[PDB]
């Protein structure tokens, strides 16, 4: 928690890499959640003007 | 008695000076500023009124994403927080969910566990088997 | 929301009718003496 | 007894504790807390308070603004009555709705008495010859929140 | 491509949108209400 | 001072160092600095959590750019902790006496 | 229909009023049923007192309390 | 418009009321006339109840000027070096002493938009969100698809 | 033993409540991450320009390092690298680079 202001703001604003298996899966349901990880709407800190965003891989 | 207008140009500057930072001939022409900072001014009522529509829009997206974060959905937070007398708003909410992540994870601890009395509840059908976290505080 | 939840246990529809949390002063003098009635 | 899809339900089973037990862990919870309260191990405190109409998330020498105007004096304290939540590093106290006076106590000074910038306000008709133009200047106050006490008083 | 001929909603022909549960629901609700207004208001 | 923070105002130049001599003073052999989390390390902006380890006991735990900035900004975090210039620390008494 | 809102004194909305329970008013109230919910009033302490006006209060659920946050 | 204005964002001066309480108006002047119909408000104002807000503001500095000046006005300067200039002309007693009340009940900051209603320092008590901060973690740290 | 959410993530929530009944309280104390649950941090260290007849010459070849390209191609290597598209790295004209405020608020 005690942090420096700009560690704490990389940590923070992190891009992370979620992978997304797709083997026998509905394509409409695999991309209900992975466009909701590519928005951000996952996290707590997310806004429209942020650049808050993770990678999506699907396999 | 020939009366004519002295103060014309502080009556234009007082328009002009609401349209400086437009772009185009609007900045500059009186014409087509009084149009412009008119619609300025309307815009500037109407997202006054929306700006609460629009911030508790963004709350209620960071408590469904803290809470499925938390393995819960939002509907069932909100009704199991407020099941056990936490009236604790949206705008708080969020505010905890970013700033304090033990205490939303504890939270969403006591409205899962509220789901989970109310559903034993619901299942058994029984009067006598009361929640411990079910039970109603009424006023002192 | 909850609503129906509310007129059910006995509560107000609206956590803003008549309970606790909006009768009682919310705001005192440090020294102990009580503050003056609010308009609402 | 068949295993079918639709046999049983789509979701864990949930068991609850005995009530005794869960009374007992929760006296002894209330316990450990309070005993961190009375040694005062917790290191700052955050509160949950409702004031003016409105919920704030407030915590020592912090600042907030109050969109009306106030019945006292700039540099008077205050004791925010009506706490909701409070929270440390290792505990948390809700209210149901609202925590005890003698549990919380919150106060604050009163900094400034001012008044807010010009809002606009014009309602507009097309084609109808309806402009109406108005100036709102609401009076606000500023309340900086010192300190927030907690006592070992938690049954 | 599959024009609605005139108004959406007032000529002859108009658009065929359904009545979905939540209105259903909606007017129950409302019925409800209705009849136990109409048996308070018997004696 | 309200608002700033501890190493804002000191300005160390070794912050390991520094956490390895006051770990000396009170007793406590070296930090054992372990990767603990990261998100990304072949792109242009990766995130690092970097945690310091005595006797397998976890005392801080720092982000970073980098694996050096992460372990610094962990050293960092240590010290506060150790000196009492946490985040979370008391908030300076106000009252008279 | 409207008039009878306004004469029934329900111009506002999600405002309770008290009437009476005679035919009188039964007849307006059955015209513009459609528009209004009707509950009875009920008085688990009494009617209030003059030494207990200032102190009630009228919940959700019909009951119209005689003591209302006493001290 | 807030687009078209200027802002600032919640803020008190030098920490003002957190040690202690201190009042920024520092200095109130005010020219008035003697004979200007306009200033009739200004000299009653002087007469009656000038004193009494000086009595009960000693960390204030009022000065009065009689001079021959058609408007009346007020200068407020507080300890940020702000000054801020009103005009009393034709006003009654009572809308004087409401005007040099709020002068110094205000800190003396600029009067534009104010960003947030709130402004607290180090607000991420017991932490704040990270993506890392509700992730449980794996034996060895391993990666979904890395084979140790 | 008993609790709601899982306490492998960050904190141990304990829920209870007051014997009045009017207050709940819990218990969350934080959680570290255990040193079987880590890694050793990697370490990178190659010089591969070193020369052994001029290490004047070998440092200065492994500091002249130096590249340059076209907007077109630059941008798009850009873009590669920072997962962006190339329109976010095109300037922009007078009219937008002077309405820019030179002193912007800050908080905290
Ligand atoms: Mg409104
Ligand atoms: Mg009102
Ligand atoms: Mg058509
Ligand atoms: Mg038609």
């Amino acid at each position: 928690s005690s942090f420096s202001k700009a560690p704490q703001q990389w940590a923070t604003f992190a891009r992370v890499w979620y992978l997304l298996d797709g083997k026998m899966q509905p394509p409409g349901k695999l991309a209900a959640m992975a466009s909701v990880k590519l928005q951000g709407l996952h996290k707590p800190v997310y806004h429209q003007l942020s650049d808050c965003g993770d990678h999506v891989v699907i396999m | 008695l020939r009366s004519r207008v002295t103060d014309r140009y502080w009556r234009v500057q007082e328009v002009l000076k609401h349209a400086r930072h437009f772009r185009g001939r609007k900045n500059r022409c009186y014409r087509l500023a009084v149009r412009a900072v008119t619609r300025a001014f309307v815009k500037c009522t109407r997202a006054r009124r929306l700006k609460k529509r629009s911030l508790r829009t963004l709350w209620i997206n960071r408590i469904t994403a803290a809470s499925q974060e938390h393995g819960l959905k939002y509907p069932a937070f909100i009704i199991n927080l407020i099941k056990c007398q936490v009236e604790l708003n949206r705008k708080v909410l969020a505010d905890l969910a970013i700033y304090e992540p033990k205490t939303f994870k504890s939270l969403a601890a006591l409205a899962k566990r509220r789901r989970e009395e109310g559903f034993a509840a619901a299942l058994g059908d029984g009067k006598e088997p009361d929640g411990i976290f079910s039970r109603v505080v009424q006023h002192r | 929301a909850g609503s129906q939840w509310r007129l059910q246990q006995g509560f107000a529809a609206n956590p803003s009718g008549y309970g606790p949390l909006t009768e009682l002063p919310d705001w005192s003098y440090a020294d102990g003496r009580p503050a003056p009635p609010m308009k609402g | 007894v068949p295993k079918t899809s639709l046999g049983s339900p789509p979701w864990p089973d949930i068991v609850l504790p005995d009530p005794v037990e869960e009374t007992r862990h929760h006296a002894e919870v209330v316990g450990q807390v309070n005993e961190l309260i009375a040694a005062g191990r917790y290191g700052r405190l955050f509160a949950v308070v409702h004031f003016a109409g409105h919920q704030w998330k407030v915590t020592a020498e912090d600042l907030i603004l109050i969109e009306n105007e106030l019945d006292v004096a700039c540099g008077e304290r205050i004791r925010l009555e009506k706490v909701l939540l409070v929270g440390a590093d290792n505990f948390t106290l809700l209210g149901k709705p609202l925590l005890g006076k003698e549990l919380v106590r919150v106060e604050a000074t009163v900094i400034e008495k001012t008044e807010s910038w010009p809002k606009i306000n014009m309602k507009f008709q097309k084609r109808k010859n309806y402009q109406r133009k108005r100036i709102t200047v609401n009076p606000q106050t500023v309340l900086r929140i010192n300190s927030i006490e907690i006592a070992p008083c938690l049954c | 491509r599959n024009r609605i001929p005139g108004r959406q909603w007032i000529g002859k022909h108009r658009r065929p949108r359904p009545v979905s549960a939540q209105a259903k629901q909606n007017m129950i609700r409302r019925l409800e209400t209705e009849a136990e207004n109409q048996y308070w208001l018997s004696r | 001072m309200t608002g700033k923070e501890l190493f804002e105002m000191w300005t160390i130049t070794n912050p390991m160092g520094l956490l390895v001599e006051e770990l000396k003073k009170r007793k406590i052999s070296a930090p054992e600095s372990r990767l603990t989390r990261q998100s990304g390390s072949t792109t242009a902006l990766p995130v690092y959590f970097v945690g310091l380890y005595c006797d397998r006991k976890l005392i801080a735990e720092g982000p970073g750019e980098t694996v050096l900035v992460a372990e610094e900004e962990a050293a960092r975090v240590a010290l506060r902790k150790l000196f009492g210039f946490t985040e979370n620390r008391r908030p300076w008494d106000y009252s008279k006496p | 229909e409207k008039d009878i809102i306004k004469m029934l004194g329900l111009e506002k909305a999600h405002t309770p009023q008290v009437h009476k329970n005679i035919p009188s008013v039964n007849a307006k109230l059955k015209v513009v049923k459609h528009l209004i919910r009707i509950k009875p009033l009920k008085l688990p302490q009494g009617l209030p007192t003059e030494e207990d006006m200032a102190n009630t209060c009228l919940k959700s659920n019909g009951e119209l309390v005689v003591r209302w946050l006493l001290n | 418009t807030a687009r078209g204005t200027a802002s600032r964002f919640l803020t008190s001066v030098l920490h003002n009321g957190l040690g202690r309480y201190v009042q920024q108006l520092q200095r109130l002047s005010f020219s008035l006339s003697r004979d200007a119909p306009s200033s009739r408000g200004a000299r009653e104002f002087v007469e009656r109840e000038v004193t009494d807000f000086a009595r009960r503001n000693p960390g204030v500095v009022i000065y009065v000027n009689p001079r021959p000046c058609c408007v009346p006005r007020v200068v407020a300067e507080y300890l940020n070096g702000a000054v801020r200039e009103e005009s009393i002309h034709c006003k009654s007693v009572e809308e004087i002493a409401a005007l040099v009340q709020k002068l110094a009940d205000q800190s003396g900051l600029d009067v534009i938009r104010i960003r947030k209603p709130f402004h607290t320092d180090s607000p991420s008590i017991q932490g704040q969100w990270h993506p890392f901060t509700n992730k449980p973690t794996t034996l060895g740290g391993l990666r979904p698809r890395e084979v140790q | 033993t008993y609790s709601s959410l899982p306490d492998d993530y960050n904190c141990k929530v304990e829920l209870a409540l007051t014997s009045d009944g009017r207050t709940i309280v819990c218990y969350h104390p934080s959680v570290d991450i255990p040193y079987e649950h880590t890694k050793p941090i990697p370490r990178p260290d190659p010089v591969h320009n070193i020369e052994e007849t001029h290490d004047l010459v070998l440092k200065t070849r492994l500091e002249e390092k130096g590249e340059h390209l076209e907007q077109g191609p630059m941008i798009e290597q850009l873009s590669k690298m920072f997962f962006t598209t190339k329109h976010r790295w095109y300037p922009r004209g007078q009219y937008h680079r002077r309405r820019r405020k030179p002193n912007p608020p800050k908080d905290r």
